[PDB]
């Protein structure tokens, strides 16, 4: 999972 | 010490249920498990709190009554009234430190704690006020509630942003991986204001709405929010923190747009999820001309593949997602067709109802 | 293996759901999480087991098929079939150690374990009865079964044949439930203990349809045939208590009261009973019942009811949960209570029927 | 609680 920030 | 009132069961039931429901979570603080009962003028007030939030219900006293106050175990008093037959007259009177409840030939003696010991309300002033239909608040919360963080170490994410500006009320929720935003018009010019309502507060605010014709009146202070519906007043502390500047992460220029039937897309992701990694839930999306391919694999080397007809006329691309995040969005969208707006395989995707900009969902992909 | 079959979605769902019953989340042996699939002649057989009981379903194959057998993950395979659209055609075939499921443009590749690795007894007693009759026999007594009692023979339900009646008995040492129904067949006198879960599983396979139920009882197993489903369970190897000994011998005190009024009165009084011991008191006098309850906080409840009673005045304590369970199981208008003294069991039953009887042991006042 | 045995 990539993060929003 | 001489409080007395007689109320018909059905005029007492919903008040007791609403104020007593949230109680019982502070077992080391006994009086927080009790309801504060106050008879003054022609009103019975019922108050319950856990110090973080509070619920107040007003009951009109049409039958003879005498003023006074006490506190009694909330759930037991609710169970007694709910256990009595339909139409029962419930006579209550205080006799020393016992509260006596009589109805028909049913008699109950409850233990009390002094009303003077009940935590006296947080004294605060309203800074912003507005009215809106219950259904509108219902929609704002349901559209975003699922994207709130759960027990995140970043306390400011374990809640829901409520944003007022101009004629718009907006809710936002995020956990850092996915985001939900919903905006509704309310018809009043409001000052710009942003507050975070704690998770438990959101749920309680949600559960007091009956969708009925009573309007909802909201008062926002510096550290509290209040919701008045009919004869119920709910107050919650606000999360003393700063919500992330979510506008910065909204996809800036998504040049690739995909449209597909909401149900077919959801039923395809749901089937593919069966053979996805049970902890990481990764699925792969392959987008090509008017075609979407979904694949899933797990450590057991089992595999699922779904091919769907979609509307897409952009560059071929592959992108990975947590299938749970995707399914949550499609379940929150109660619409016919959905629009997905993409940029590249390492950037977030924006999802919305094809026919409405009211709600938007931003989901960050996975590196599969 | 050469296993191949194509079957319509709705012909597989209820079979898959029924055979999955005996499986629980996270089995102890991997193959116990799988269903055994067997294609022979024009029948697809599906089997699932937890080693204590087993559920088998037969499905007719009208579309082309090839014989073979394998085992596949139960939850995954059911979820796939149920996730497919209504009316879907489900094509299954094996490719090595994987089972493939195709439907529309949906493809699924599942891991298998050999059928040879998938887990014989003789019938001694046989009888048939309507599904509704078995359902009532179980519902009337199930709640009185023990839960994980060290006396393992109580963690189940006695099934007893005698003359022309089939009877179920359940007890946990504090309360007892017995229900008898006629089944129109001359039976040998026999008695077996069915484990809790087998009772529950047998309960769930009954749909009260027009199909009869066919029961086979062996020395160590019980089997139930319903339509295209076959349920088999091992029996509990123990000796059930002689329940005839606990029926009050000569109860001289008889009480009759409305079931619902009695139920609601106990339910309200229970609110102020001890949360752990749940004790309430009954004061019975001429055509009057008084129910009281108190808890460690010294809170008190009192309920007064008009009943029909002419025996000697007496006081007796009960676990209100046991009493409410009986009154909820009796779906009737009036109840009859038969008493002896404050330290002896009480018998409760529908005033208009002796089909079911309930015996509750009192508490220390 | 008393027992039936
Ligand atoms: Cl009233
Ligand atoms: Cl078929
Ligand atoms: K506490």
């Amino acid at each position: 999972q990539a993060x929003l920030f | 010490s001489h409080m007395k009132f007689t109320v018909e069961r059905e005029h007492l039931l919903k008040p007791l249920q609403q104020v007593s429901g949230p109680l019982g979570g502070r077992p080391t603080l006994p009086i927080l498990g009790n309801l504060l009962l106050q008879v003054a003028d022609g009103t019975l007030s019922l108050t319950g709190t856990d110090l973080e939030m509070e619920m107040v219900a007003r009951v009109a006293l049409v039958q003879p009554h005498e003023p006074g106050a006490t506190t009694v175990p909330a759930r037991k008093f609710f169970d007694i009234c709910r256990g009595l037959p339909e139409g029962a007259e419930i006579a209550v009177q205080l006799e020393g430190e016992r509260m006596l409840v009589r109805s028909g030939r049913s008699r109950f003696s409850l233990s009390t704690l002094p009303a003077a010991d009940f935590p006296n309300l947080d004294d605060w002033q309203s800074e912003v006020e507005f009215t809106l239909p219950q259904a509108t608040m219902k929609r704002l919360i349901e559209a975003t509630q699922f994207s709130m963080a759960h027990q995140d170490v970043r306390y400011y994410l374990n809640g829901m942003l409520f944003e007022t500006e101009g004629e718009e009320l907006r809710t936002v929720a995020t956990d850092g991986h996915r985001l939900a935003v919903c905006s509704m018009p309310i018809g009043q010019s409001l000052p710009s204001h942003s507050v975070i309502v704690p998770r438990k507060g959101v749920i309680e605010l949600m559960r007091m709405l009956d969708g009925g014709d009573n309007p909802l009146r909201v008062q926002i202070g510096s550290n509290n929010i209040r919701a008045h519906v009919g004869d119920f007043i709910f107050t919650s502390k606000l999360v003393d923190g700063r919500f992330p500047d979510y506008r910065r992460v909204l996809p800036k220029n998504p040049d690739k747009h995909l449209e597909a039937g909401c149900d077919l897309l959801k039923q395809a992701f749901a089937r593919a999820a069966i053979l996805s990694n049970e902890k990481f839930r990764g699925v792969r999306l392959y987008v090509s001309e008017n075609q979407l391919k979904i694949t899933a694999n797990n450590p057991e080397q089992e595999e699922a593949e779904e091919i769907l007809d979609v509307t897409y006329s952009g560059a071929e691309m592959e992108i990975g997602f947590n299938v749970s995040y995707v399914l949550d969005v499609l379940n929150a969208l109660k619409c016919e067709n959905v629009r997905m707006m993409l940029t590249d395989s390492v950037s977030s995707v924006q999802i919305e109802d094809a026919a409405s900009q009211s709600a938007a969902y931003v989901v960050m992909p996975m590196r599969l």
